[PDB]
RNA sequence: CGCUUCUCGGCCUUUUGGCUAAGAUCAAGUGUAGUAUCUGUUCUUAUCAGUUUAAUAUCUGAUGUCCUCUCGAGGAC
């Protein structure tokens, strides 16, 4: 009866958004907990991780990721200037039928640290292939987008014209990023570039009958050392 | 960015003293302890001026300090309740001018936890057992003996443990060798756990109450335990044996109580108060710190209210029952 | 010990090499971990002699045979 | 040990007798069972160093050898502060050992 | 006895190495000797061990046999085709649901 | 059945051993008692909390640690049911 | 060799005789075993090789050792894990300048489907982190414990019981802030089997430094018939 | 506001598709629904936006973006209507030019200006092939005779190569 | 232009030197604890109520009133 008592008190997922402050941080299984009003305001703090995922699937962790195959783990490329990969290959096809400087500078001189997660990044099944979104941000650009579109690539890729920069000077950048500066459109041409029609030309900039732009600004019309660093 | 840390003048606020003959001469010294230095002063006697024997650094909390001596020895070792987890004994060698560590012995984790012990500290007068104890449920007793070089040696711990009770002070009770008793205020919280209607928070009064070792049977077993009127907050131990009775003050606002086992009935008095004071009358009145000073002829306390206004406490007494106590002003 | 253990094994892995090949098995993979993988069934398999054992299900058989009628209705001066 | 989880320890009050270790068995920490930089000594609880057992094995129960240590690790988390580390009950695997040989041999 | 692992190595080990060097067989599987695989596909593996339930005819064939030739069972069994232990075992079967 | 109740036992003797741990239906207001308990212990040891508040009140360090220790009795108001 | 005594000794003379000539000859017959008989050693061989890259300093077997990682072969992956955890606990101090080379291996294993490397690599971040103690490397032993932290929900004991090892260790290396952080949202979860195992991870750090989390609880409103917050720790002066 | 995205590269990916649409607009559903059994493109995506004028200006703006070099065809989700242009402009670019001439109907091949090899500037003339002839038929209607942009237009149906 | 035969170029198949006594010969450590994977085998019941669970589940139990036909059915209610 005790537990029927509970559940007769026990709060829907909208009271428990509706009084707490913070209503999104309300998960449906929430309202099964002892005290919703605690769990809500503990989810609710900042800096806190949240449980991991998989509590509930009725499936395991990555028994569940299985199937398909993998390529085999890549050296960090400071150990692959070593080459051992070689040393090791050859003496490994010769029973199949390396120097000390070059390692010790490999560890000390020329070892650096890899990109890595702050806190609250979780593993999950499917982050390594989970597709960096939310990028709105006009200005970053590939290097596989680039040649796909055969638009060039590297340090030029600013000179490269990208083929929508002219559609953004024809019709306004596009209408749902008002926010969207297009160098050589709405700032100037970037370094070296040229506004012009032959192979690789910036277009003309977008101009009214007095000589203002409509889009942007085409031609561009502290002491930050850090305190205590080594010599 | 890599960063060097010196200090420039170290701490000079003091949280404990003790007063003993340190170094092994008449002469008497101070030791300090200020926040994590400890440092050992001594008073030139003529000119008075204080000198800074020497100052060493311990990085650790220091929460209690005592001095103790053993029967007949000239010299006065120091007994430290870190935040460590061990207890430590010192000793001031004058030549070298170093504290030496003579003892260490573990007994928990560390920091200031609540459980494990370190907090209080207590000795007996007559040189034979330290007690040290946490806030809540440990309390342990190391005997101490002189070994045939005659130096010093330190037993294994014994126990007396007691869940749920939290202690407000500590102190050792003065008999002649005989059984050593440590009587400590305490308070029993565990039934104003239960209680929804809110009621056994108040009608719960602290219950002081005197352990004892037992030099027999080796261990240490809760002798008396007896309610008190109202809440205190620290106790005086009264050199007991041959020169006065034993037995406890106990000094709780507003009031300050001779209270000893046997048959001697309790005595009390209120502690006067200031002529025409300007203070807000609700707020009570309790004493903060005390020294005890014993001469071969007579003893005396001083103590000192929240004011700051000592007072010379003295007790007269039937040869063996305590009759009347006498409070005069002395200063402020 | 080890050489003939180490024999043992290496010609048991090249048997069913051999035999899978003969059998011109599609839904046989090897893993870069060298177990066994069916991929009509998500089944994992330890030993060369536990894979052809799970090659006779009702577990593979039935997917065999579910992944057969389903292609061939699945085909179109 | 961390490798047999149905083994229970003295956990009394530690003391100031120190504890050793059969030959045996020796070079090792007690708890985190490896084979490497003993730092500070154990201590055992004062029943567990009574009686006839003045000297024996911790673990094996054997004679005793050499002194018992605790590994920097141990040392750094403070497992060194549960008393005793005396392991109070003997273990199937010394019975079952035993009894099997008394069968064979 | 044999479990289906051993079995289907068996099978796959014959057909590569032909039925003549028991030695290299039995050497792969452990726990398995070459006379046991050599009785063993013989007896049951190889595929000429006909499994299916006894004729009317089968039956007649072998209770007159086994009343003609007492206890030659090994005598038998090529005559009607089975090995030694489906004539044996099935005859007693007979004999059971006769008894 | 045999896992909750010897994982009960475990945590009842733990608990017992440790004033202050929980255990799988801890309720907010023992989590919440226990954590101020500590609060309390420690300011009373490190020597300079002890400054900190006997500075902003007005207090003096005795009649400080005096009302601390008043306090650990029930601190966060009386129970709950 | 069923005894033990024979078994150590043979690995001190391993690392005897490298230190005689030169770690690359024998490091590569040590890598050489696949040894089936995977207890009653290849394991002894795994220490042996820890011994190795010790005395004659790791700059260069670490390449040796993280190049094998490649060859398909369970066993030997999960020897180069067990190695790398006994290099770790062997070397202490040192791995303030390894750390940074070993962890995208680490995180490699900590990402896949199997116990046996989920448990080995819980091993090796245990004793890392107790090594790097002090040192301020707590950026990548905190990106490790983002990888650990999710088998925290398992069963086999084994990797359990290595998993909680490997969280411990991370705590004295990262602070009992951070753990804190990760603890938080379950001790109050409503399912049960999750709130065995985040209250089974908070006494585990609560028993140690229980003092200094005091700095560290969130801060909790009071309801109407109690009080929640403490006062005395925002007094402003 | 559901997108067509026709003759798409094979090797494009449709992460890179909604990565091209990230700086085009709110990216609310990329789908490139394949063949289950090859797994490569079918030629065909559904790219829902969330608003409906940044999905026709995605239509608009990515107008034959080069897909692995080749041009995808994004809007909403060769019968001899061909128009030929005398008087063409040399200024003016196939971008432009069907980005005007789209009214009358889908332009089904890329609008060449006939240019001269050497310097590249255009012989005074362009062509594209519309999708019918009612499409060539009112864009030579409303774009015969007329004026281009600084040469007056000239818009009849193209004579057979 | 039709037929037929031959020459060549482009090439989509197998391809160890034999005899001898099948030349001869033919290895598995043990124990204690725990996990994983295969092979195997099985749930269509309708409510309600309960137990239990985070939620199912499970498991537990029973199949509006009267007459009659053969759980169904008709009617007066
Ligand atoms: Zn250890
Ligand atoms: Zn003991
Ligand atoms: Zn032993």
């Amino acid at each position: 009866s005790k537990k029927k008592l509970r559940r007769m008190n026990r709060f829907t997922v909208a009271e428990l958004k509706q009084l707490v402050a913070r209503p999104d941080v309300v998960e449906m299984h929430d309202v099964t907990a002892q005290d919703p009003k605690l769990l809500v305001h503990l989810k609710a703090t900042r800096n806190s991780v949240p449980v991991p995922r998989h509590w509930c699937f009725k499936r395991k962790y990555l028994q569940g990721k299985r199937g398909i195959e993998k390529p085999p783990f890549e050296l960090p490329d400071f150990i692959k200037r070593t080459g051992i990969q070689e040393m090791r290959e050859a003496l490994q096809e010769k029973e199949e039928q390396i120097d000390y400087q070059k390692l010790h500078d490999a560890f000390f001189k020329w070892q650096t640290k890899p990109k890595l997660t702050i806190h609250g990044d979780l593993y999950y099944e499917g982050k390594e292939f989970e597709t960096r979104l939310k990028e709105k941000k006009p200005g970053d650009l590939s290097d596989e987008l680039r040649i796909s579109l055969g638009m060039p690539v590297g340090p030029n890729a600013h000179k490269v014209p990208p083929p929508w920069l002219i559609a953004m000077q024809r019709y306004g950048p596009p209408p749902s990023y008002p926010n969207l500066k297009i160098p050589g459109l709405n700032s100037p041409i970037p370094e070296s570039c040229s506004f012009g029609y032959h192979a690789g030309g910036w277009g003309k900039p977008p101009v009214d009958e007095t000589g203002k732009p409509l889009y942007g600004d085409v031609f561009g019309t502290i002491d930050r050392t850090p305190w205590g660093e080594l010599e | 960015m890599f960063l060097y840390n010196l200090t420039l003048q170290r701490a000079t606020g003091i949280s404990f003293a003790i007063h003993g003959n340190f170094s092994g001469t008449k002469q008497q010294e101070i030791v300090v302890s200020r926040g994590k230095i400890l440092e050992l002063l001594r008073p030139d006697p003529n000119t008075g001026k204080v000198h800074t024997l020497l100052t060493v650094e311990v990085f650790g909390v220091i929460r209690s300090l005592m001095a103790f001596r053993l029967t007949g020895g000239t010299k006065d070792y120091i007994v430290v309740g870190s935040d460590s987890g061990r207890i430590v004994i010192l000793e001031y060698q004058p030549s070298k001018n170093m504290f030496e560590k003579i003892h260490q012995e573990t007994f928990g984790k560390s920091g200031c936890r609540r459980i494990v012990p370190g907090q209080f500290l207590a000795v007996d007068p007559k040189g034979r057992a330290v007690m040290i104890s946490a806030i809540e449920k440990q309390k342990l007793v190391y005997i101490l003996n002189r070994d045939a070089a005659a130096r010093l040696t330190i037993s294994s711990p014994l126990e007396a443990h007691k869940a749920n009770t939290l202690v407000y002070h500590v102190v050792g009770v003065d008999v002649g060798f005989e059984n050593p008793m440590f009587a400590c205020l305490e308070m029993d919280y565990e039934e104003a756990d239960n209680d929804p209607t809110g009621e056994a928070a108040a009608n719960t009064q602290q219950t002081l109450t005197f352990y004892e070792l037992d030099l027999g049977l080796n261990h240490v077993v809760r002798k008396y335990s007896e309610p008190l009127e109202e809440h205190g907050n620290f106790l005086i131990t009264v050199p007991g044996g041959s020169d006065g009775p034993s037995g406890v003050l106990i000094c709780s606002e507003n009031y300050i109580t001779y209270k000893n086992f046997g048959d001697q009935p309790d005595i009390r008095c209120p502690i006067p108060r200031r002529r025409n004071d300007l203070d807000d009358p609700e707020r009570g009145m309790i004493f903060v710190c005390s020294a005890t000073h014993k001469t071969k002829s007579m003893f005396f306390f001083l103590a000192q209210t929240e004011q700051g206004d000592i007072f010379k406490i003295t007790l007269e007494t039937d040869e063996d029952m305590v009759t009347e106590i006498r409070l005069k002003y002395f200063d402020t | 010990s080890s050489e003939s253990n180490r024999d043992r094994r290496e010609r048991l892995r090249q048997l069913a090499l051999e035999t899978i090949d003969i059998n011109k098995d599609p839904y046989f993979m090897k893993n870069h971990l060298g177990s066994y993988e069916c991929k009509l069934c998500l089944t994992l398999h330890n030993n060369e002699g536990s894979y052809l054992a799970h090659t006779q299900g009702k577990k593979h058989q039935t997917n065999l045979a579910r992944r057969a009628a389903k292609e061939a209705k699945e085909a179109p001066v | 040990a961390k490798h047999h989880p149905d083994l229970i320890f003295c956990r009394k009050q530690a003391g100031v007798a120190i504890g050793r270790l059969c030959e045996k068995c020796d070079g090792k920490c007690v708890i985190c069972d490896s084979y490497v930089r003993p730092c500070t000594l154990v201590r055992i609880c004062d029943e567990c160093n009574y009686g006839s057992y003045q000297g024996r094995c911790v673990i094996c129960g054997g004679p005793g050898v050499s002194d018992a240590y605790y590994c920097k690790e141990c040392t750094i988390q403070e497992k060194d502060r549960d008393g005793c580390p005396k392991i109070v009950n003997l273990g199937s695997s010394k019975t079952d050992l035993f009894y099997e040989r008394k069968k064979y041999g | 006895v044999w479990r289906n692992t051993e079995d289907e190595i068996l099978k796959a080990a014959v057909m590569k190495y032909g039925k003549n060097q028991w030695s290299r067989i039995a050497s792969l599987l452990h726990r398995k000797s070459a006379k046991q695989c050599k009785a063993r596909w013989y007896e049951w593996l190889d595929p000429s061990i006909k499994k299916t339930e006894w004729s009317r005819e089968e039956e007649e064939k072998l209770l007159h046999l086994a009343k003609l030739m007492p206890t030659q069972w090994r005598t038998i069994a090529p005559i009607i085709g089975r090995t030694a232990a489906q004539c044996l075992e099935h005859y007693e079967f007979l004999l059971d649901k006769a008894a | 059945m045999t896992d909750r109740y010897t994982i009960h036992s475990q945590l009842e003797h733990l608990q017992s051993k440790y004033i202050g741990t929980g255990h799988a239906d801890t309720t907010k207001w023992e989590w919440l008692v226990n954590q101020h308990r500590d609060s309390y212990c420690s300011y009373m040891g490190h020597f300079d909390l002890l400054n900190y508040f006997a500075i902003a009140e007005n207090e003096s360090k005795a009649r400080v640690r005096f009302n601390l220790m008043e306090k650990m009795l029930q601190p966060c108001g009386p129970p709950a049911d | 060799a069923h005894k033990k005594a024979i078994r150590r000794a043979t690995v001190n003379t391993f690392g005897y005789i490298a230190k005689a000539i030169g770690p690359h000859d024998v490091l590569a017959t040590l890598l050489n075993n696949l040894k089936v008989q995977e207890r009653q050693n290849r394991v002894c061989t795994t220490v042996a090789i820890a011994i190795v890259a010790e005395t004659c300093s790791p700059f260069t077997v670490l390449p040796a050792l993280m190049n094998e990682y490649r060859v398909p072969e369970l066993n030997v992956q999960n020897g180069v894990l067990k190695s790398l955890s006994f290099l770790f606990e062997y070397i202490g101090e040192m791995g303030k300048d390894y750390i940074y080379a070993v962890t995208p291996l680490l995180e490699d294993a900590l990402m896949d489907r199997d116990l046996v490397h989920r448990q080995t690599a819980s091993a090796v971040v245990q004793h890392m982190s107790l090594g790097v103690y002090g040192f301020g490397c707590e950026d990548s032993l905190n990106h490790l414990l983002n990888y650990v932290w999710p088998n925290v929900f398992e069963t086999s004991p084994h990797v359990i019981q290595a998993v909680m090892g490997a969280l411990e260790g991370l705590r004295v290396a990262i602070g009992p802030c951070r753990m804190l952080q990760y603890c938080l949202q379950g001790l109050f979860h409503p399912a049960r089997k999750v709130r065995d195992v985040y209250w089974k991870i908070y006494n585990s750090i609560y028993i140690g430094s229980q003092d200094a989390l005091i700095a560290h609880y969130p801060r909790i409103y009071n309801d109407d018939k109690n009080t929640y917050i403490r006062y005395e720790l925002d007094y402003i002066l | 506001a559901t997108v067509y995205v026709g003759g798409l590269d094979e090797k494009v990916s449709e992460p890179l598709l909604w990565e091209l649409f990230l700086q085009a607009g709110p990216v609310v559903n990329t789908h490139m629904p394949k063949d289950r059994v090859t797994g490569q493109h079918q030629g065909y995506g559904f790219v829902e936006f969330l608003s409906e004028e940044d999905a026709d200006y995605a239509i608009k703006i990515m107008n034959m973006i080069k897909l692995y070099g080749k041009p995808i065809r994004v809007n909403k989700a060769d019968v001899g209507a061909n128009i030929f242009i005398g008087n063409l402009d040399p200024e003016i670019d196939e971008k432009l030019l069907y980005d005007t001439f789209s009214a009358f109907g889908v332009i089904l091949q890329t609008p060449k200006i006939m240019r001269d090899p050497d310097t590249g500037n255009s012989k005074g003339y362009a062509f594209i092939n519309f999708a019918s002839f009612d499409a060539s038929d009112a864009a030579i209607e409303a774009m015969n005779g007329q004026y281009l942009c600084n040469r007056p237009i000239t818009v009849s149906y193209a004579f057979k190569k």
